[PDB]
């Protein structure tokens, strides 16, 4: 009102706040702008999410007394429809106005704009923007700023998810393509606007007219674009635009593409260039990533793919003249050393990669050969850089010549991995572990023996700095593991005690390796974790000794991860640690894979701290839902046991759990882990109704914000009041009465939603009433206590049930349930009128239906209750 | 209730009929404008990508991790 | 599951009331007499089902009932059997009941019904049973009962991990000397181990008493031993390492085998030893497969002997079977057999040499035995006489003739082209004196297209005749080998016959023609066309048509000729009726590729009908 006492104020929340705060926030804020227009606009920088007619307006909207009704649903339009400034078309109109000014570099009124979308999401559409922003696009004067800086608007409109068709902005829109293509920019950003116009207008599809000059354009884009760096994305502008051509193929006859080709063969002729100059080395870079492109521009002729247009495009018919292009690009030399790391390096192996899919013809004659050249003349860095290219060469099986090839490598690589160098056996050694799972018909495994026997211990000394090539030369004796099992016949039964002693110092170099000094490489602590598992499903019957310390490990790297956990460091610590995490968990489900009588004692024994150390924590730290929940399903797995101490730990921390408030909904994670313990014991019941009941009595007011967890704990209910036994009838009476409470208690709509699901709320009441039943006597005099409520107990049922059971929709349990409400309550009622005996066929036919079932059991039973249910006179 | 994270996700794949699947950025704001949002949709979204992924759901395409392009196993 | 009682439940009130009968039966014994039981089949039938019907109403849980069920058998057998027996011997009326529980366990496999403890129970009651008999019906009695029953116990209801045999002791102590032999020899008999992936070291003890065994001073002796040696060898063994070292002896067992002649198991156990010969451990293996070149050189020293008093067509036909189990296991091991094939040739020029058999059997054998054969210039030169006794063989029964044919015709494969060096020309003139309406048997449908077929695979590259030859064949054919019954292999044998060569029919044939063209056959291929449409060749119901024209559509031609009657032609056959990508991209371009301009005179008809046709080809 005054002060900022009610901007401040006011803004906590409030009852009904969209519709009184509302005149305030959409009112207040929006009638400030006609009197002022620059407290408004200042309105939007302070707090821009903050904005009572726009924030306040979109979210208290959203949720109000008529879900969908717009005289009742919008009062953030209303109210600032008083307000000049605060009007939703003032709001496009003038969004254009103050925001194309204001850019103020980043721009505040770009999500404004944005929220433009959002907020007149209510209402069914806006046509106020669009010729104020069509008059400003052709205004007269075309500032080089303001041609690029339209569009924001724009842009954002395209955006918006919800679709409504302009076409005279079309035409505008291709004035534009012509003059933006046609118009010369010596600034990178005026084409970054043409850029990134282009590819939100290119959405899905395009309305725009059909030609294809301006792709010609693009071409022609290259060559002036080679004579100066820009920025390394402005680049990324041109490399996405030919990517835009990439999307896109309208047609093939248009699409002659002669520039492209023409394009690559420069490009590829100014490979890098003579003396590696400096346009040309940044050229490189981003050549590199135009590189990306060059494996598109080549994967757009013959793409293996079903592809919407395909065509030879001049290369594959040139293929003849570009077949020694592909040696020929080979001119670009790299020394460095670099084993988990791609960048746009990647991008040319996957480029080489589709060269190979696309060898076709010729490739065969060559490819024995090939290796041969390499082979005759082979230098250090080119014998290391042979097995780079052979790694390229991995695709494509080429039988007749691989063999033969493939061959003469067991005898031309094994003189080879030896190398000195730590780092040139280790480069030997990926490039091998590549081969090995690739090649099968050689077999060194007597040769991969010594390296393997060598790798595990004599390929420590280099582990503790940047050892994670020695790890990887694991990774491949893992997949030798693999191979054997896919390679050649047998050979299981030899080397176990090498793998046991060697696996036995591999698990205790990981924690440190997962701490290990940084290599920055493609080296992965999940991957880390996925190959231990791996080699412990090669475990044999027992590794006990390992496990139990491996478990302490694990504790260790819990402690350590808890430190981790307890103080955050800019979210870049936050991320690094969540996914190690993610690992610890495959930790805590793989250390438990195992099972033995004599192994499940010990195991459960020392994994008892642990588990204490969860709930700990776990309770205490409250930062994840999912980590603490799989948690507590992990260890919750250990089943069995003397659960009587912990389980009795675990009540108040879960009534506690229910009674906290650290998370604003915390019924689902609290229904999963209690559906499980409260299983586990019903010998003693004594605990679970103090906590319970508030938690009950907690539920009713939780009840009707959520329908999902409704049934659940309905049925959650109806399980802890499932025992039934004669047992609980005080309580029996209550849960009767919980039953009527909740179809007592009033409807929740959430999310726009009400009562979506009619059988499990009309059902879920059906089973609470069956609940009780178990509980209370089906013959207890006040079997319902009020008058107006007993006339459907008491007559209502009886005709309600000829119509019911005649109902279909029969669940599996509530089908149960009624087979034996059809014993016990008609023995009692048998006799009543002719009308029960006369009525039983509707109920017949319902039971015909209910018998369709997949692997239905139990007639006996059911039989029985039915024998009851007639057992008449 | 709540909407389950892989429901969000199996919903903004199978919206868009395309081959690989698209750049998280999508659904992200997809999320961002059709769904109730709060300022750790990044990192327990992206974990509950990542938690998607070790429930096997996804066949990756392009790309590495939660940034890339992924496609649905048939 | 099973119907045991009417309605619902039913089942439980017969079973009960068999219990019943057989206390009222209890009381007093009027009969007295064997052959009680097999008279209650009728009720022993209505039994499972009933006793079944009880569990089918209550739907006891399996587990509940499994354990029920365990008791059960075990305890109302037992039960049963602890009264029923003394008030009806033991081992007959052990075993109706049991092949009545087998009846069960058939039925109770698809319906899932949980059992156990069969087997448990009757080690004891086995002891019941002496199923000893020297030489009556008796023992044919211990072999049909106890073995089976045994097996039965082991693998199906019992489900028993290791046993010991009091009755199986005796035998093993005190050597050989007296019974523990006739006690043993019953026990093997009645069970065969059953174990997954294991070495079972009560087996190697085996083993030494089967080198024990082989030491038996006489042949009964070594036959009881023999049956457990045969199917043990023939059993599959997860190990063996010592069975190498165990093999030598067998093997040189094997050498007095063939001395001592006598069982036709111990030389189905050869057969057995040819399984048993792939194992592992192949490259030592070709070191066996020598030594048992040398046994072959005994065998083919065999067969006389066995000619001369026991047929053993198996021990003929396993020499030639072992190979292919060392074929089971590939080194790439350099093949010392070529000498062998050689001999085996020599052996087989024998039975040639004299170029007939009375039995007409023995012929046959050797030929399909040794269709595996050298390709050698000599293997080579030894078809055209098998070739020339073919020609002779194949002409005077047209039934008999025909599988023969279509081997002889494979042993034509190694003469190939030029008719195997003018001997294709002998077959056709002789086919030609054996070709006409007598031809037409059972089969015959099949033995025309055969042929046929086998004169194109001749024709590999046989232009010339070819026009002659589906011309010349033809018309003679629809008169001589036109048959009612025939149709339906005339359909495809034309079809087929229509579909091989049409370009080559259409143009060569076109070129060239003898007699000009078969204008009629033209003229019935263009009225064929729209026929087929009309008609269901071979009255397959058109089957046919849509299983091939799926892959074939593409490739085939039909749709310059006569696209409109084949266009018309389609869509009936469908409406009666009711790799791909890579093609597809493929298939377009290159169809149109080779020959723009003749897809033209079909481009808007063709163009319209492929649109459906792809269709109703992917739909």
């Amino acid at each position: 009102m005054e002060l900022i006492t009610i901007l401040e104020k006011t803004v906590s929340p409030d009852r009904l706040e969209l519709e009184a705060a509302q005149k305030f926030l959409e009112r207040a804020a929006v009638e400030n702008l006609p009197t002022f227009l620059v407290e408004l606009s200042r309105v939007l920088a302070n707090p821009g999410n903050s904005q009572v007619a726009r924030v306040a307006a979109g979210l208290q909207i959203k949720n109000s007394l008529t879900s969908k009704d717009p005289d009742i649903k919008a009062q953030y339009q209303q109210r600032w429809l008083a307000i000049d400034a605060n009007a939703r078309r003032e709001v496009k109109n003038y969004v254009l106005q103050t925001l194309g000014t204001e850019t103020y570099r980043p721009s505040s009124a770009s999500q404004c704009v944005a929220g433009i979308a959002c907020a007149e999401i209510p209402v069914n559409q806006w046509p106020e923007l669009i010729p104020q922003l069509v008059a400003n696009v052709t205004n007269p004067n075309s500032t080089e700023h303001m041609k690029e800086s339209t569009l924001e608007a724009i842009g954002y409109i395209c955006q918006d998810i919800d679709p409504e068709q302009l076409q005279d902005k079309s035409n505008e829109i291709l004035t534009a393509i012509i003059q933006g293509m046609r118009k010369e920019e010596p600034s990178n950003n005026v084409k970054l606007a043409a850029t990134n116009a282009l590819l939100n207008s290119l959405e899905f599809t395009k309305a725009n007219f059909d030609k294809e000059s301006e792709r010609h354009f693009i071409m022609q884009v290259v060559c002036e674009a080679t004579q100066c760096p820009d920025t390394r994305v402005r680049v990324a502008a041109l490399q996405n635009l030919v990517k835009i051509m990439s999307l896109y193929y309208q047609y093939m006859e248009t699409y002659m593409g002669p520039a492209l080709f023409a394009i690559t063969i420069e490009a590829m002729k100014s490979d890098i260039d003579e003396v590696a100059l400096q346009g040309i080395e940044f050229w490189s870079n981003v050549c590199d990533e135009e590189m990306d492109l060059a494996i598109e521009a080549s994967e757009a002729a013959e793409q293996g793919r079903p592809p919407e247009h395909t065509s030879k495009f001049y290369a594959k018919g040139a293929l003849q003249y570009l077949v020694p292009i592909l040696t020929q690009t080979l001119t670009k030399q790299d020394e460095n050393d670099d084993d988990d790391d791609w960048n746009p390096c990647k991008a040319a192996g996957v480029c080489l990669m589709l060269l190979a899919t696309c060898c076709e013809d010729d490739i065969v004659p060559h490819v024995l050969p090939f290796i041969k050249e390499h082979i005759k003349n082979p230098d250090w860095r080119y014998r290391d850089a042979a097995v780079m290219a052979f790694g390229c060469i991995l695709e494509g099986p080429e039988p007749s010549q691989l063999k033969p090839l493939v061959i003469q490598a067991m005898p031309t690589l094994i003189e080879l991995m030896k190398d000195p160098s730590v780092v040139v056996r280790d480069t030997a050694a990926w490039t091998v572990g590549r081969i090995c799972e690739l090649l099968p018909e050689a077999a060194i495994n007597d040769v991969y023996l010594a390296p393997l026997l060598q790798c595990l211990i004599e390929g420590l000394s280099a582990e503790p700095r940047v050892a994670s090539n020695v790890c990887w030369a694991f990774s491949s004796l893992a997949e030798a593991a693999y191979e054997a099992a896919d390679v050649a016949d047998d050979q299981e039964e030899p080397a176990t005690y090498c793998l046991s002693s060697s696996f036995e110092l591999i698990v205790q170099k990981l924690l440190e390796t997962t701490d290990r000094p940084d290599g920055h490489q493609n080296n992965l602590r999940s991957s880390a974790y996925e190959s231990l598992m791996e080699i412990v499903k090669n475990s044999a019957k027992d590794c006990y000794p390992a496990v139990q310390k491996t478990t302490l490990v694990i504790m260790e790297r819990l402690q350590q991860v808890l430190q981790m956990e307890s103080h955050i460091q800019s979210t870049s610590d936050r991320i690094q640690f969540n996914d190690l995490q993610s690992l610890l968990c495959a930790t805590l489900q793989n250390v438990l894979r195992k099972v033995q009588h004599q192994d499940a004692l010990q195991i459960s024994d020392v994994v008892m701290a642990s588990l204490l150390r969860m709930f700990q924590s776990t309770a205490g730290s409250g930062g994840v839902q999912e980590d603490a929940l799989m948690a507590v399903s992990t260890l919750v797995e250990v089943l069995g046991g003397e659960f009587l101490k912990y389980m009795e730990a675990f009540k108040p921390f879960l009534g506690i759990g229910l009674k906290n408030y650290a998370e604003y909904q915390v019924c689902l994670a609290a229904v999963g882990l209690v559906g499980d313990l409260c299983r586990a014991l019903q010998s003693n019941i004594i605990p679970f109704c103090d906590e319970v009941m508030q938690l009950l009595l907690e539920n009713l007011g939780n009840e009707n914000v959520h329908r999902s967890v409704k049934p659940q704990i309905l049925s959650v209910f109806g399980d802890i009041a499932l025992a039934i036994g004669g047992e609980f009838k005080k309580y029996l009476e209550v849960v009767l009465n919980t039953l009527q409470q909740a179809s007592q208690a009033q409807v929740d709509k959430s999310d726009y939603d009400m009562v979506d699901y009619l059988n499990e709320l009309r059902e879920s009441c059906l089973e609470a009433y069956t609940g009780i039943v178990q509980g209370l006597k089906g013959d207890q005099e006040n079997v319902h206590p009020d008058v107006m409520l007993v006339q459907p107990r008491v007559e209502f049922i009886l005709s309600f049930i000829d119509h019911i059971a005649g109902d279909e929709d029969h669940t599996d349990g509530v089908v149960a349930c009624a087979a034996g409400l059809i014993g016990d309550l008609c023995t009692a009622f048998g006799k009543d009128v002719l009308k029960l005996v006369e009525a039983r066929p509707m109920i017949h036919e319902l039971l015909t239906e209910g018998r369709r079932s997949k692997t239905n059991k139990a007639k006996t039973l059911a039989t029985w209750a039915t024998k009851e249910l007639r057992k008449l006179k | 209730d709540h909407p389950k994270y892989s429901d969000m996700i199996v919903a903004a794949i199978q919206a868009e009929k395309n081959r690989a699947g698209s750049s998280r950025q999508s659904i992200q704001k997809y999320i961002k404008s059709h769904y109730k949002v709060g300022e750790n949709a990044d990192s327990q979204i992206k974990l509950s990508i990542k938690r998607l992924v070790t429930t096997g759901v996804l066949k990756q395409t392009k790309g590495v991790g939660a940034s890339g392009s992924f496609r649905l196993a048939k | 599951k099973e119907y045991n009682d009417f309605a619902e439940v039913f089942l439980k009130a017969f079973a009960v009331g068999v219990q019943q009968v057989l206390l009222k039966v209890l009381y007093q014994y009027k009969e007295k007499q064997y052959i009680a039981p097999r008279v209650l089949q009728q009720t022993l039938n209505y039994f499972n089902q009933g006793v079944s019907h009880a569990v089918t109403w209550k739907n006891l849980k399996p587990h509940i009932q499994g354990i029920i069920q365990d008791v059960i058998f075990p305890l109302m057998c037992y039960t049963d059997s602890d009264e029923d027996l003394w008030q009806e011997d033991v081992f007959e009326d052990f075993i109706s009941p049991t092949t009545a529980a087998q009846t069960l366990l058939f039925t109770s496999c698809s319906k899932r019904k949980e059992v156990l403890q069969k087997t448990m129970g009757f080690c004891y009651q086995i002891l019941t049973e002496p199923a000893a008999d020297p030489r009556k019906k008796d023992g044919a009695l211990h072999m049909i009962g106890s073995l089976a029953e045994i097996l039965l116990k082991k693998k199906i209801y019992k489900d028993q991990m290791e046993f010991m045999l009091q009755n199986h002791v005796f035998p093993l102590f005190s050597s050989e000397l007296g019974y523990m032999r006739a006690r043993a020899c019953w026990v093997l008999h009645y069970f065969c181990e059953v174990k997954f992936k294991v070495d079972q070291n009560l087996q190697t003890a085996l083993e030494l008493t089967r080198r024990c065994l082989i030491d038996d001073r006489e042949m009964p002796v070594k036959v009881e031993a023999a049956i457990a040696l045969q199917v043990l060898i023939s059993n599959q063994e997860k190990a063996k390492e010592y069975i190498v070292p165990f093999i030598r002896p067998v093997m040189q067992a094997l050498l007095h085998i063939i001395r001592e002649t006598e069982n036709d198991d111990l030389t189905n156990v050869i057969q057995k030893m040819i399984c048993e010969y792939s194992e592992e451990v192949t490259p030592i293996a070709v070191e066996m497969t020598q030594h048992l070149a040398m046994t072959f050189n005994q065998v083919i020293q065999t067969g006389p002997d066995e000619e001369g008093s026991d047929d053993k067509a198996v021990t003929a036909m396993g020499i030639l079977n072992t190979i292919d189990t060392l074929l089971s296991v590939v080194e790439d091991h350099k093949e010392i057999t070529q000498q062998l094939e050689g001999i085996c040739l020599q052996v087989i020029g024998t039975v040639l040499q004299q170029h007939v058999l009375e039995f007409y059997e023995e012929i046959f054998s050797l030929a399909h035995s040794l269709t595996c054969q050298q390709v050698s210039p000599q293997m080579w030169q030894l078809l055209p006489l098998v070739f020339d006794i073919f020609q002779q063989d194949g002409f005077d029964y047209f039934t008999d003739m025909m599988p023969l044919l279509h081997n002889y015709v494979t042993v034509d494969t190694d003469t190939l082209l030029s008719d195997t060096k003018y001997l294709e020309m002998i077959y056709s003139m002789c086919k030609k004196i054996l070709t006409g309406v007598a031809g037409e048997d059972a089969e015959c449908h099949a033995a025309k297209l055969l042929e046929v077929v086998i004169l194109q695979c001749k024709g590999r590259g046989i232009d010339q005749v070819i026009p002659l030859f589906v011309e010349a064949a033809l018309e003679r054919l629809t008169r001589e080998v036109k048959t009612s019954e025939l149709r339906t292999m005339c359909l495809q044998v034309a079809i087929a016959a229509l579909y091989y060569s049409p370009p080559l029919l259409f143009n060569t044939l076109e070129n060239l023609r003898f007699p000009n063209n078969e204008e009629p056959v033209t003229n019935h291929f263009i009225k064929q066309w729209l026929n087929d449409v009309d008609c269901f060749l071979g009255l397959h119901d058109r089957k046919i048509c849509v299983l091939g024209l799926c892959a074939l559509i593409e490739l085939e031609q039909r749709p310059q000729v006569l696209n409109q009657m084949s266009s018309q032609i389609l869509p009936a056959f469908l409406l009666l009726f009711n790799e791909y990508q890579i093609f597809k991209a493929i298939f377009q371009k290159l169809q149109g590729r080779d020959p723009v301009w003749y897809q033209a005179l079909t481009q808007g008809l063709n163009e319209d009908q492929g649109k459906q046709l792809q269709d109703i080809a992917t739909l």
